């Protein structure tokens, strides 16, 4: 049951906010050699997070359906 | 908060003063009160062990609020109406208090209206 | 800090002079800001025992139950209606604002519950919201039926016990029954 | 396991040491790792632009400078490693640290629930107590006449020979002893 | 045993004894003034908090920051890791001071404004039956009390 | 015994218990909340009056 | 976590590897940053905090600037961890 | 077995149950197991105890002590009489400890018991109370850790000398 | 009494006649014997005190102290076992026989019915107390230290002496019970006022007052373990016991002249509290702890009321039992690393732990944690007080704090923070110091339970 | 980094430090000391559950409800409980019921 | 040019910020060297002593000892009375002594004053 680490190459800056931030000094002259080491943050399931919003409104749709489920229970039943 | 505003940044004369209401006396205007009843009595009071800040011209409905919340139980949700009674005479009372709060303020300025006729 | 602010709070309601609205605040925090702590133990076992939110990101699906717990928490504690914070908080500025008060006292209460929505916004967004700040190795494992159960406990009081108790409590005030809608 | 320290921290190291402050505290600052990347290479650069100053006295003065303005920009609560001084958990296992010597002290019948490791530690106790007198003279001769003049210890010159004052080293408690 | 510590020195013979006594540099040493207090030979260490050594040396105390044959100091018990720290502030002690006393002050003259303007309601006093309640606020019931009387509005 | 092994950078394994659980009592908060509101509004029990009539309470007029 | 020597290692020349100045062919164990790469002081300052961050423990900047070597880092970090296998 | 008369209680007025509910009481049924494990139990084991007890009934008595002169009739420096005007006084000082006491537990009984008409309802032990305390500080506060049935009397001649000076 | 005393005297001989390797043992049976047999005194009438002959009689006051007495033997001897055991046989009987005269001595001054009776033995307690600490002690300044408690005492009870003579001459008798029972007040005169300062400065100089406290210090850092304990336990609580006998007859001119040594000790127990926080010897701390509690009791004596005083001797006892108990636990870390310097030791919870749990009780009854008989004591004082001032709470609760900030601090460190590597002589605690530990905690911790027993005759 | 001799030293510290953690690992057994109470399988999911149960709150309410019964009837005073709050309504004794005859207005 | 930092006593000056850090001199590297010397000299000997199969025992620090001896020994044979001495002991010693002498008989007076006038409350004071 040995951990096994994932392919170096696998990590890409690409389609990540790091290449936002790597453009941005390559217009001013820079270069960020840590980008790959930070990708793994930004990639994979860790990618797509909720917002603040989505966050509080969690399991909001189906408190909804189960509140119309019983509301129309109250309302048949007289 | 406007209320306080006109007592503050305002005339503070023309404004009542919460703790010296009510300054004019009862007779003045209103040409016939009623005596304000009290439908409970001093003994019911006193056998339902009533908070003496519960004990007032609303105290009835709480009694009987209190009677069936106790006859109620286990079943808690039994009582709405008679909350809802008893909520509806703390607003009638609340709604007094702001008449009279108004009724001072229209005599204060009355008075301000006086103290200008003489100039 | 959260705690000290609504025992703050409690002793606003006790200068208000309602003391039983104060009791009902202790009752209603004890549930929520215990569950909160709860919480906070179990993203900080996860991570190795880091405490600073800013090692700490993007654990809103790494750990659903505590994000849930701790979304509920919140909402409670910065008194979502018809929430346990509801049946004591919103009461407690109720009274606060329909009664003879120092005006700087009311004041300071009212920026007070802004900034309690502004931290649990702060533990929220910096801690379960954004992107993985934690150290590579990820461990997170909230799978414990202990910590599960435990949480839920707390999760179901803070979700139940305000109207439960509100409601069977003896009416030990006379209500603010009548106030403006502002 | 920590290197002795030497009389001076030279201008490099103290650079150095700024370099890896500052960029702590921006991390700080910058909670979000694309911004902290994006402000650390700039921090990068503005160390390359006088990384070649010749004269000793600007370097030193750009030091200064530097400092002063880190002093102005550090963070007020910057991130402290859990384990590390001003952590969370520094020292938190410490109570749990036992030294060896306790072990001396127990009741035979305890030293009897364990046989096997004592017999280790009697070993280990054996090759101490031989070896004590070569470190002695091996500290005598590689010490010069005024004294020590650094704490850095020597190596074992010759086979055979344990490493000169290692005992407490080698048989300090495990970090997480429990 | 001249390891004890002595009188306060007046001769840099005495200096230097001194200095070699409490295993410090000659130049570094410096005892306490001579006012009386009673430190005499004592060095005057600097008044730095252990919490300023840096924890990273080993230390022959650990817990203390303290090397072994190290001069003490004087209120070293004072300058302890779990008593009074005196390590370098991000802000100015000066401007600390300034603005928690400011904070406190402008607080508590605020307060007192809220005490001379109170907030209240647009409403009445409530009013009490049976002479607000005279006989039960523990009104003596043989004393005839004023005959409050509250009128509808 | 490894129920879930970690992962090194990667999103960690999640057992169904956890999402079904979470989501179940999100749900339960919300449905409180939208229920209690359709039975109970808290909003006003009468709206704030004001007495504009004079004669209402003292119309001397002099 | 055991963090067994081996791990060690190739957590260390993982975050090497990730290391754009450094080239992933030549990256040995053994490859002195200094010398055998083209590192230079920042470099090693850089180096030794991803370290620290990828490990999650503090190396103090005496006992850090000395590393110059992968396998010292391994070795080091084995020796704070208290890793003998 | 406590007097009434010495520990009164206003007579038990316990409103009877209207249920106006379909739901079980759980409190009635809770009550009735309590009754059922616990009482009947403890109800028989007292029972057993009080048979042994009445097995072999013994009396034991309440010491009377005859009123003996007090230290106004006893002569100076005779110390005899002085001794046992002294033990008189200390054991009535005892009593009259016993007697704030008894007024004391009145006054706690009568405010539990009232509840929230405390205020109103107690008035009457408070009353009692607040002339015991008065009478019971007049004739013992002040007299000092060395308090003697001599210096007792002399405060009460103090305070008569104060009450002549009054009536002028 | 002398069911009491007469086997006391015998312990002597038995002591003497033993052999040499049952000593120790003879001596604690028969002391713990002694001290069942002094329960019985327990047993007081409300309104009359004991009096079993002429020259002896007993109270709720004595009682107690004599019972504190004839436990206090044992547990000395025990404390007293492991540094004597390199003795010759004579000179560790001698000691024993120190101990046994000692606790004679203050049986008899406790039941002593006449003053100078009590003078005589009172005083006479130094000998065997001045030989213990000159002649077992183990550092250099233990013959300075000897020289200042006997002359500070000396000094105070020589006056004492002459006073009750002048009163045997003036009103007839020096007993108690005639002194009580006539007890004519006193008139402010300078004659009158030197009178009750002569009676008072004894008993001030050995409760240890603020300015006359010096020779205290000294004497418990210096005197061996067992002379520590009686010093700490039973010889302070002389003085108390002296001042509440002799108050009866200095009535009027005490609300006179109370005042420089109320303002003394009110003072000053905050001052010895803010000194303990400072100390570096841990033995020092103690004593320190020791002067402020005994100066809340010297205020609640010259309070003179009735709550005072009961707090007086429930703070007497419950003291007296908690000094010793921190005595010996100082004293088996000095055994241990040989030193009494207070950052030598540290973390010893880790290498001793049910040490370290004595420890913390011994603390938390120092800093009188309710329902500590040492709290009730202290808190009765604090009512006195406030009844007799409502400012003095100011003083009182700023004491209180302090007491409890030194307290938690030499707990702090001694028995918290990473241990110190180089000593390596700390070994399992012997079951004899447990055992000293246990025997000094249950019986405080007991008499909460039944507190009547310690409130003294005014209950 | 490391001189020649600062490696060296702490080569052979790092392989007596690994050797000494090695040797800190215990063998393949834990020598115990050698029925006490029989145990046979005593059904721990429920006997037990209820054996804990009855020694943890049976026994204590026993021992407290007669401690109670001993401490009431003992001393007079030892148990005063709230008057029962009297609302209008039938009394179980003095059978006493009043009305306020609404003397009120009714609509809301 | 941001605002520079004030050092005070319990908020010292940061070796970053000392102004004497950044002006060094060869005599100042040689007190540094001769510092790390004795520090070396002493670190020596403690762990000769404390790697010592042989020993058993406390490794007696003259320091320790000689602050004790300090803190507590030498400080009366080392007084003289100064006016600075003097005056401050007159001060801490007899002044707070007088300060509460004068509150306190000030509040006794006032209270004995009000009891002969009749005019303190004292309904329940019945527990002194």
């Amino acid at each position: 049951s040995k951990m096994e680490l994932p392919d170096y190459k696998q990590w890409k800056i690409e389609g990540t906010p790091l290449e936002t931030v790597q453009e941005k000094l390559a217009a001013r002259g820079l270069r960020d050699p840590w980008g790959r080491n930070e990708a793994w943050r930004y990639s994979g399931g860790f990618a797509n997070n909720v917002s603040f919003v989505g966050a509080l409104l969690k399991g909001f749709k189906w408190g909804f359906a189960a509140f119309v489920v019983a509301v129309g229970a109250e309302y048949y039943l007289e | 908060g406007a209320h306080l505003a006109r007592r503050y940044l305002g005339d503070a004369s023309k404004e009542p003063d919460p703790l010296r209401m009510p300054t004019f006396p009862p007779d003045y205007g209103f040409p016939e009160r009623k005596e304000r009843e009290m439908v409970a009595t001093q003994q019911e009071m006193n056998d339902a062990q009533l908070m003496l800040q519960q004990r007032d011209y609303c105290a009835h409905y709480l009694i009987q609020l209190l009677k069936c919340k106790r006859d109620s139980f286990p079943n808690f949700l039994a009582c709405k109406h008679e909350q809802h009674d008893w909520d509806y005479c703390e607003h009638l009372d609340y709604v007094k208090r702001m008449k009279e709060f108004e009724r001072e303020r229209r005599l204060l300025q009355r008075k301000k209206r006086r103290e200008q006729r003489e100039a | 800090f959260s705690t000290s602010s609504q025992l703050g709070l409690m002793m606003v309601t006790i200068g208000i002079n309602q003391p039983h609205l104060a009791f009902l605040h202790i009752c209603m925090h004890a549930f929520f800001k215990a569950m909160l702590f709860m919480c906070s133990g179990s993203i900080i076992h996860s991570l190795n025992d880091e405490q600073d939110i800013r090692k700490m990101g993007g654990l809103y699906k790494a750990m659903p139950f505590t994000t849930t717990a701790l979304i509920i928490g919140s909402l409670a504690l910065t008194g979502m209606p018809y929430l346990t914070g509801f049946y004591s908080k919103d009461l407690i500025i109720e009274a606060v604002n329909m009664s003879y008060t120092n005006a700087w006292a009311l004041l300071m209460t009212l920026i007070a519950t802004s900034l309690t929505a502004a931290y649990s916004t702060r533990i929220i967004f910096f801690a379960f919201l954004g992107k993985p700040r934690f150290p590579p190795l990820v461990l997170i494992n909230e799978n414990n039926p202990l910590l599960i159960n435990s949480i839920k406990r707390l999760l179901i009081g803070s979700i139940f016990a305000g109207f439960i108790i509100s409601n069977n409590i003896p009416p030990m005030t006379v209500p603010n029954t009548t106030m403006p809608l502002y | 396991a920590f290197s002795a320290p030497a009389a001076y921290l030279t201008h490099q190291q103290k650079v150095l040491r700024l370099y890896k402050r500052a960029l702590r505290h921006l991390e700080s600052w910058c909670v979000h790792r694309d911004k902290y990347r994006y402000f650390a290479c700039l921090m990068r650069a503005r160390f390359d632009e006088h990384k070649n100053e010749k004269d000793m006295v600007k370097a030193t003065q750009l030091l200064r400078q530097a400092e002063e303005e880190f002093w102005y920009g550090q963070h007020p609560q910057p991130y402290i490693f859990p384990e590390s001084p001003g952590g969370t958990s520094y020292e938190r296992y410490e109570c749990y640290k036992v030294p060896e010597w306790c072990l001396d002290d127990w009741h035979p019948s305890e030293k009897a629930m364990y046989p096997d490791y004592f017999a280790k530690r009697e070993q280990w106790k054996r090759l101490r107590r031989e070896s004590w007198e070569r470190e002695v003279k091996q500290l005598q001769e590689e010490t010069p006449p005024g004294g020590p003049r650094t704490e850095a210890l020597p190596p074992a010159r010759k086979e055979g020979d344990l490493p000169p004052l290692w005992w407490h080293i080698v048989t300090r408690p495990r970090e997480r002893p429990m | 045993k001249d390891m004890f510590p002595g009188p306060y020195p007046k001769t840099p013979e005495e200096r230097a004894a001194a200095a070699k006594k409490y295993n410090m540099r000659v130049e570094d040493y410096e005892p306490y003034p001579d006012d009386g207090m009673g430190y005499g030979d004592y060095p005057k260490l600097p008044d730095r908090s252990q919490q300023e050594r840096d924890p990273w040396y080993d230390w022959d105390h650990p817990d203390l920051r303290l090397n072994w044959g190290e001069p003490i100091h004087w209120d070293l018990d004072m300058y302890i890791r779990n008593r009074v720290d005196t390590s370098p502030t991000p802000v100015s002690w000066n401007t600390m001071c300034k603005h928690l006393f400011g904070f406190v002050a402008f607080m508590l003259f605020m307060f007192w404004v809220g005490e001379i303007y109170p907030s209240y309601q647009p409403v009445g006093p409530k009013q009490y039956p049976y002479n607000d309640l005279y006989l039960e606020r523990g009104g003596d019931p043989t004393k005839e009390p004023e005959p409050v009387v509250h009128y509808e509005i | 015994g490894v129920h879930i092994e970690p992962r090194y950078r990667q999103f960690p394994q999640l057992t169904r218990s956890q999402l079904i659980q979470a989501e179940f009592f999100s749900a339960t908060m919300w449905f409180w909340i939208l229920w209690r509101f359709w039975h109970d509004s808290d909003a006003v029990l009468g709206h704030f009056p004001y007495p504009d009539p004079s004669q209402w309470t003292d119309e001397e007029l002099g | 976590p055991p963090l067994t020597l081996e791990a060690i290692k190739d957590r260390v020349l993982y975050v090497l590897k990730l290391y754009d100045k450094i080239d992933p062919e030549k990256l040995s164990v053994n490859s002195h940053f200094m010398k055998d790469l083209g590192l230079d002081s920042l470099d090693q300052v850089e180096i030794i905090m991803a370290m620290e961050d990828e490990f999650g423990f503090e190396i103090p900047d005496i006992d850090a600037e000395k590393l110059m070597c992968p396998q010292e880092i391994v070795d080091y970090i084995a020796d704070k961890k208290d890793v003998y296998e | 077995s406590w007097d009434k008369d010495v520990y009164p209680e206003p007579p038990r007025r316990t409103p009877a149950p209207a249920p106006q509910t379909s739901l079980p009481n759980p409190v009635t049924y809770l009550t009735k197991i309590f009754d059922l494990l616990v009482d009947r139990p403890v109800t028989l084991a007292r029972e057993f105890i009080e048979q042994q007890h009445a097995k072999n009934r013994y009396y034991y008595y309440h010491r009377e002590f005859r009123r003996v002169p007090d230290i106004t009739e006893c002569e100076e420096k005779d110390i005899l009489c002085m001794f046992e005007a002294e033990m008189q006084w200390r054991r009535d000082y005892k009593v009259d400890q016993e007697i704030v006491n008894i007024i004391q537990e009145r006054l706690k009984a009568c405010q539990q018991r009232e509840g929230e008409s405390y205020r109103q309802n107690c008035a009457k032990e408070l009353e009692q109370f607040t002339q015991v305390s008065k009478a019971f500080q007049d004739r013992y506060s002040d007299l000092g850790a060395h308090y003697s049935a001599r210096k007792c009397l002399a405060k009460q001649k103090q305070r008569m000398l104060a009450e002549r000076k009054a009536a002028k | 009494m002398l069911k009491i005393i007469i086997p006391t005297t015998m312990l002597l001989p038995m002591t003497w006649m033993s052999k040499h390797n049952m000593i120790w043992i003879n001596a604690t049976v028969h002391s713990l014997l002694i001290s069942l047999i002094s329960l019985s005194l327990l047993n007081q009438l409300g309104e009359n005190s004991l009096n079993f002959s002429l020259t002896f009689f007993s109270d709720s006051l004595s009682a107690p102290l004599l019972v504190l007495t004839t436990w206090l033997l044992p547990l000395m001897l025990m404390a007293s076992q492991s540094h004597l055991s390199k003795e010759t046989t004579t000179r560790k009987k001698l000691y024993i026989t120190m101990l046994i005269l000692l606790q004679l001595f203050l049986i008899m001054t406790f039941t002593a019915t006449e003053l100078i009776l009590f003078y005589i033995l009172f005083e006479a307690t130094l000998v065997p107390t001045l030989i213990i600490i000159t002649r077992w002690g183990n550092q250099t300044e233990r013959l300075n230290a000897g020289l200042y408690f006997l002359f500070y005492t000396l000094a105070g009870s020589l006056p004492l002496l002459v006073a009750l003579v002048y009163i045997q001459n003036t009103t007839g008798s020096l007993n108690f019970l005639i002194i009580h029972y006539w007890s004519h007040p006193l008139s402010n005169s300078w004659s009158n006022i030197f009178m009750w300062l002569a009676c008072i400065m004894a008993f001030m100089v050995k409760m240890p007052l603020y300015g006359l406290h010096l020779w205290l210090p000294k004497a418990h850092v210096e005197a061996p373990i067992a002379g520590s304990m009686v010093l700490a336990a039973v010889l302070l609580k002389l003085g108390g016991y002296g001042m509440m006998r002799i108050t009866t007859i200095l009535n009027p001119l005490t609300n006179y002249m109370a005042y420089p040594f109320l303002m003394l000790s009110m003072w000053g127990m905050i001052m010895t509290s803010s000194i303990c926080l400072r100390q570096t010897d841990l033995k020092s701390l103690i004593a320190y702890s020791s002067v402020s509690h005994m100066a809340l009791v010297i205020v609640a004596i010259m309070i003179q009321t009735p709550w005072s005083f009961m707090g007086a001797t429930a703070l007497m006892i419950a003291h007296g039992l908690t000094s010793s108990m921190l005595f010996c636990l100082a004293n088996t870390n000095y055994e241990r690393v040989h030193s009494r310097t207070m950052i030598l030791a540290r973390g010893l919870q880790t290498l001793l732990p049910l040490m370290a749990t004595w420890w913390l009780m011994a603390s938390l009854t120092n800093l009188a944690l309710p329902p500590s008989i040492n709290l009730i004591g202290e808190l009765f004082i604090i009512t006195a007080s406030f009844s007799w001032s409502n400012i003095t709470i100011i003083l009182m609760g700023m004491n209180m704090m302090i007491t409890a900030l030194y307290s938690l601090y030499m707990l702090i460190t001694t028995q918290r923070g990473k241990y110190t590597h180089h000593i390596n002589n700390i070994k399992a605690s012997f079951t004899r110091e447990n055992a000293l530990m246990a025997l000094h905690i249950l019986p405080l911790l007991l008499l909460t339970l039944n507190p009547k027993m310690i409130l003294g005759p005014l209950y | 980094g490391y001189t020649p001799d600062e490696k060296l030293r702490l080569q052979q510290l790092r392989e007596l430090r690994r050797r000494w953690l090695k040797d800190q690992e215990l063998s393949p057994r834990e020598p115990v000391l050698p029925l006490q109470d029989g145990a046979p399988w005593v059904i721990y999911k429920t006997y037990r559950h209820s054996i804990f149960a009855v020694t943890h709150v049976l026994i204590p309410v026993w021992i407290i409800h007669y401690y109670l019964k001993y401490h009431v009837t003992a001393k007079p005073y030892t148990v005063v409980e709230r008057k029962p709050r009297i609302f209008p309504g039938d009394t179980i004794l003095e059978t006493g019921e009043v009305i306020p005859l609404m003397k009120e207005f009714p609509d809301q | 040019s941001f605002p520079k930092y004030k050092p005070s006593r319990l908020a010292t000056l940061p070796a970053t910020l000392d102004p004497a850090e950044y002006d060094i001199s060869p005599e100042t590297r040689k007190a540094q060297a001769e510092r790390l010397a004795i520090r070396s000299r002493l670190k020596r000997e403690y762990l000769l002593q404390y790697n010592d199969p042989n020993r058993l025992g406390v490794i007696e620090d003259p320091a320790l000892i000689r602050w004790t001896y300090a803190r507590s020994a030498n400080i009366y044979p080392n007084f003289r009375p100064t006016p600075k001495t003097s005056l401050l002991g007159a001060l801490f010693g007899i002044g707070p002594l007088f300060f509460w002498y004068y509150v306190f008989k000030t509040d006794r007076d006032k209270k004995e004053k009000l009891i002969q006038e009749g005019k303190l409350d004292q309904t329940f004071n019945i527990s002194y």
